[PDB]
């Protein structure tokens, strides 16, 4: 009868409430009522706590465990470092064989916008903004012709596409590269354009179809979380096969899967698979 | 509270309003008494404090500095709360009086935790050790002495929370008699502050508590003071201060490098002060708050050649011995390092004449915040790169 | 407004006009959620923090627990005996009842 | 001085050089795991 | 979080006295009427109304968020100007009455 | 209860510094956790 | 780790030493 984990044997002098059973204090209806309410909401509070620990995301749990791990008793001051180690490094590229030069982030003052670009990458042709010649015509969007660039470059089996560079466009690229619909991509901090590297497998492309959500800029489609949740469901089976890209109120470019995860609605951009 | 007729106070009228002579003042007794009364406030106590009749912009300024005083004071409130909690916990586990706790050695701990461990109680041994170790770092009653005192001075400076500190109904010890405390500890402490610290407005600016137009003018008031106590004759002609000596002592207030930098004619070597001590020349620059616009700010070597030989022409100083140097100070406030190398090098002051002239430097502990460390280190840019980056 | 309501951040009619008026740079697909690549000159050169209205006192209620009340109890409203099996009811009614 | 290089060959103590021995593979795998193992053992015991 | 004016304080102290509860009036005192002064020769007698009342410059109107422009009549804004007539002596009287009553 | 719901809102050391303790040091009351669960 | 008879000096000495050992800990970590 050896006992492990049970700490001093027979504990220490602790009787249960019911067993010891001191004479029950008679509280006025006030005392009793208040006891009932405070211990009721004490139980409510506990149930809440447990539900919150159950629903905690794994990343939160890991941060917590390794935060406690490093914890010291005094909250120590940060140590002075080299003049800086913390500049975000510039992504590597080759100067001699290039789509575009990788422009330093140290030059960030020199840069222009998508509309009025600063002179750079002179040796390369400059993509032009696509705008309507008349009223009845659709009003094009960088997303619209981003998708059609990629589609047509996929049909002609090209390795590289030069494509319009805007926030949600290179957002779309990062998402597609996440899902592996695209071999790679880079923004050279060129104002107009950036470049995408396409992937082919078994002789045809990795992209069946890629379509923009809207034909105009004058039309903006909003995706309810329940809609994005419908897409994921093929008659009872969970389907992540097709990807839908969207903006969030938070300016994030997300697929519909993460969107459904955090239950946020977003504005539609394009579908691809 | 704020009423019709309330004015934001300047330093001179704060020195005038609270002027009272009395000898016995514990800085550390009073400071904590007033501190305690402010921690006793609820948030509504900050409500009506802005003065009723002012131009709207000025009102916005006062709102800003009030909100920063309140934010700093609460930020210190919770800190003090935790600290006091730890003192109370040590006094509970040991059985020592709550006064003495702060002055204990590590020896006393090695003994006490031996007792507590050998009494079989491990939990409160580790607990005690934690409490003591952080109480060692943050425990001194003087811990942040200067910024606290500047907080309270700021509060005087607004001339509104004045009467918030008195007239409370209070209980007692087991006597538990209800009376009305007519002592105003605030008025005491501020009077003490004015009587002791003459330059405290200068300090209050060095700590960045001037959010508009901050810490520039107080620097030149400071430098001008330093020079006046250093030399035997000082003429002040406009923005230029000179000696009657025939030997070179010269202080030039050139430009305000804050506005004149972003305003017009983008240039490199825009400076603030010029100081000529004899064969040494010093350019004193106050760093800009743009991390972009700092890289230019301190002069190109060609500009230093230029200034050197130009002084050589005008003052008649020998070009063989001239030493022209830069000093660039932190943008929004002023740390110990900067003041030491301002006192020691720019003006030549041996430790004893400085301690004589500036007593408060010993108590003044302010150092660079992590965010502001790198103002000194500047981007090195190539000559074929000049079209891209400033 | 534009932050919590998706219908406001529609670009090409509401927000386009607003940005043209205020003089922000704007475009179809922009950095900011609404229509705009960047702040205007006025918004960059002027702190609007303490501008425009005083801070409502009720805000305090967030940071100070002293001000969270409920003047009354749960059933003080006359419903106290609702729970048939609560200890309060066992105390009020007694066992034989 | 020769005696100083003689001293270099001695194994690492914590009394002289104030540094723990390196042993590399155990540090490679178990460095991030240690808090876990320790608290599984019910924390350390500070004895005298 | 409505800051009671002097009049309101009077009323609540009337309720306190008639109730004979000193412990109410004490907390009420301590919180709100402390800094309440009397009127002296150097005082200016009934203080003019100083409040601006609330408007918007065209830049305030256009560039601010929705809530900063939202004015509901809020008691706290004019509290200074409800107090401009110095009813203090009443508060002190009531408070005497309470301390006696308790 | 999700993202559509009404928002919840928000030098030295704080009172939340003390409650925290290293997993390296033996805790307060030695509650016999199952190793698998703490894992 | 330096134990003295004065609280101020024990304070600042130990702060200094602790920071030093932290630096050395960064080298060791490297």
């Amino acid at each position: 009868a050896k006992v492990y984990g049970a700490v001093p044997p027979l504990g220490a002098a602790q009787g249960h409430r019911l067993l010891h059973g001191k004479r029950e204090r008679e509280g006025s209806l006030f005392a009793v009522a208040n006891d009932v309410k405070r211990d009721e909401r004490l139980l409510r509070q506990q149930l809440n706590a447990l539900l919150e620990e159950e629903r905690m995301p794994m990343q939160a749990r890991l941060q917590r465990n390794e935060a406690v791990s490093s914890h010291e008793a005094v909250p120590q001051t940060p140590l002075v470092d080299l003049p800086g180690v913390e500049r975000r490094r510039d992504l590597p590229a080759d100067p001699i064989t290039r789509l575009f030069f990788q422009h330093k982030g140290d030059h960030a003052l020199y840069y222009g916008t998508y509309d009025k670009p600063s002179v750079q990458d002179d040796d390369r042709v400059q993509i032009e903004k696509r705008v309507p010649r008349r009223r009845e015509e659709n009003l094009y969007t960088p997303i619209y012709d981003f998708c059609h660039r990629i589609r047509e470059a996929t049909e002609q089996r090209k390795r590289f596409v030069v494509v319009p560079s805007t926030i949600e466009t290179r957002g779309c690229a990062r998402v597609m590269h996440d899902h592996g619909l695209v071999a790679g991509f880079r923004d050279f901090h060129n104002d107009r354009a950036f470049a995408v590297e396409l992937k082919y497998f078994q002789g045809d492309s990795t992209i069946n179809v890629i379509e923009p959500c809207s034909y105009d800029g004058r039309t903006e489609f909003e995706w309810s979380p329940k809609m994005m949740r419908r897409l994921l469901n093929t008659h009872g089976i969970h389907n992540r096969l097709v990807v839908y890209i969207c903006r969030t109120a938070d300016n994030r470019i997300i697929d519909h899967i993460h969107a459904v995860k955090e239950n946020i609605g977003g504005r539609g951009l394009m579908m691809v698979h | 509270h704020a009423t019709y007729g309330a004015v934001p106070l300047t330093h001179s009228q704060v020195t005038s309003v609270y002027a009272t002579d009395g000898g016995k003042v514990d800085e550390l007794g009073l400071l904590e008494l007033v501190e305690e009364r402010i921690f006793s406030w609820k948030l509504n106590k900050w409500e009506m404090r802005i003065p009723p009749n002012l131009p709207n912009d000025q009102k916005e300024l006062i709102r800003q500095e009030q909100e920063n005083l309140k934010q700093i004071l609460s930020e210190w409130r919770k800190c003090f709360g935790a600290l006091n909690a730890d003192i109370l916990q040590i006094s509970s586990l040991t059985g020592v009086p709550k006064d003495v706790v702060r002055e204990k050695n590590r020896t006393w701990l090695q003994e006490e935790v031996a007792k507590l461990r050998w009494m079989g109680e491990v939990n409160k041994a580790a607990l005690l050790r934690d409490a003591f170790m952080r109480l060692e770092a943050f425990g001194s009653r003087d811990f942040m002495f200067m910024e606290r005192l500047c907080c309270i001075y700021g509060l005087a400076r607004q001339g509104t929370f004045d009467e918030a500190f008195t007239n409370y109904i209070t209980e007692d010890p087991v006597t538990n008699d209800i009376f009305v405390d007519e002592r105003n500890p605030f008025k005491e402490l501020v009077a003490h502050i004015v009587r002791n610290y003459s330059q405290i407005d200068i300090i209050y600016d060095f700590l960045g508590f001037n959010y508009s137009e901050g810490y520039r003018s107080s620097l030149r008031r400071y430098m001008e003071y330093l020079q006046c106590k250093t030399a035997e004759n000082v003429r002040a002609s406009g923005r230029l201060v000179t000696g009657d000596k025939g030997e070179h002592n010269i202080l030039f207030d050139y430009c305000v490098s804050r506005e004149s930098l972003v305003s017009g004619d983008s240039c490199q070597g825009i400076i603030d002060f010029l100081y000529i001590n004899g064969n040494d020349v010093t350019l004193i620059i106050i760093a800009s708050d743009n991390p972009w616009l700092r890289n230019r700010q301190l002069p190109h070597r060609r500009q230093m050649e230029g200034i050197a030989r130009r002084v050589c022409f005008v003052l008649g100083i020998p070009p063989s011995e001239v030493r022209i140097r830069n000093l660039l100070l932190p943008p929004t406030y002023l740390d110990k390092g900067s003041i030491v190398r301002l006192n020691d090098i720019v003006f030549r002051l041996s430790n004893e004449q400085s301690n004589l002239l500036i007593p408060w430097l010993t108590n003044y502990n302010k150092e660079l915040d992590p965010k502001d460390v790198d103002y000194t280190a500047l981007a090195k840019t190539t000559n074929e790169e000049e079209w891209l980056t400033l | 407004d534009a932050s919590n309501n998706r219908f406001f951040r529609g670009y090409y009619y509401g927000q386009r006009e607003l940005h043209q008026l205020l003089g922000r740079p704007h475009s179809l697909e922009a950095t900011n959620a609404d229509g705009s690549n960047d702040l205007s000159t006025y918004e960059a050169n002027t702190s609007q923090l303490y501008k425009g209205i005083p801070r409502p006192a009720i805000t305090n209620l967030h940071y100070e627990p002293a001000w969270r009340y409920t003047l009354y109890q749960a059933g003080a409203h006359g419903a106290q005996l609702s729970n048939p099996r609560s200890p309060f009811t066992a105390k009020v009614l007694g066992d034989e009842l | 001085d020769d005696s100083d290089i003689l001293r270099l060959r001695a194994p690492l103590t914590y009394d002289m050089d104030s540094t723990a021995a390196l042993h590399v593979p155990t540090h490679c795998g178990k460095a991030s795991r240690l808090a876990g193992m320790l608290q599984d053992a019910g924390g350390v015991q500070v004895l005298d | 979080q409505t800051w009671p004016c002097t009049a309101t304080i009077c009323a609540y102290l009337d309720v306190c006295v008639e109730a004979g509860e000193k412990t109410w009036a004490m907390e009420a005192w301590n919180r709100y009427c402390t800094e309440l002064k009397f009127l002296e020769p150097g005082e200016v007698d009934p203080k003019p109304i100083s409040r601006v009342p609330f408007s918007l410059t065209r830049e305030e109107l256009l560039y601010l968020p929705k809530w900063k422009k939202h004015f509901d009549h809020d008691p706290n804004l004019d509290v200074m100007d409800l107090n401009r007539f110095n009813r203090t002596r009443e508060v002190y009287l009531r408070m005497a009455q309470v301390m006696l009553a308790g | 209860g999700g993202p559509g719901s009404p928002v919840r809102g928000p030098r030295g050391y704080t009172a939340e510094w003390r409650d925290l303790r290293n997993p390296m040091r033996p805790p307060e009351f030695p509650t016999p956790w199952e190793r698998k669960y703490r894992q | 780790c330096a134990m003295l008879l004065e609280k101020a000096d024990e304070r600042e000495v130990n702060k200094l030493l602790r920071d030093a050992s932290r630096y050395e800990d960064r080298v060791d970590d490297a």
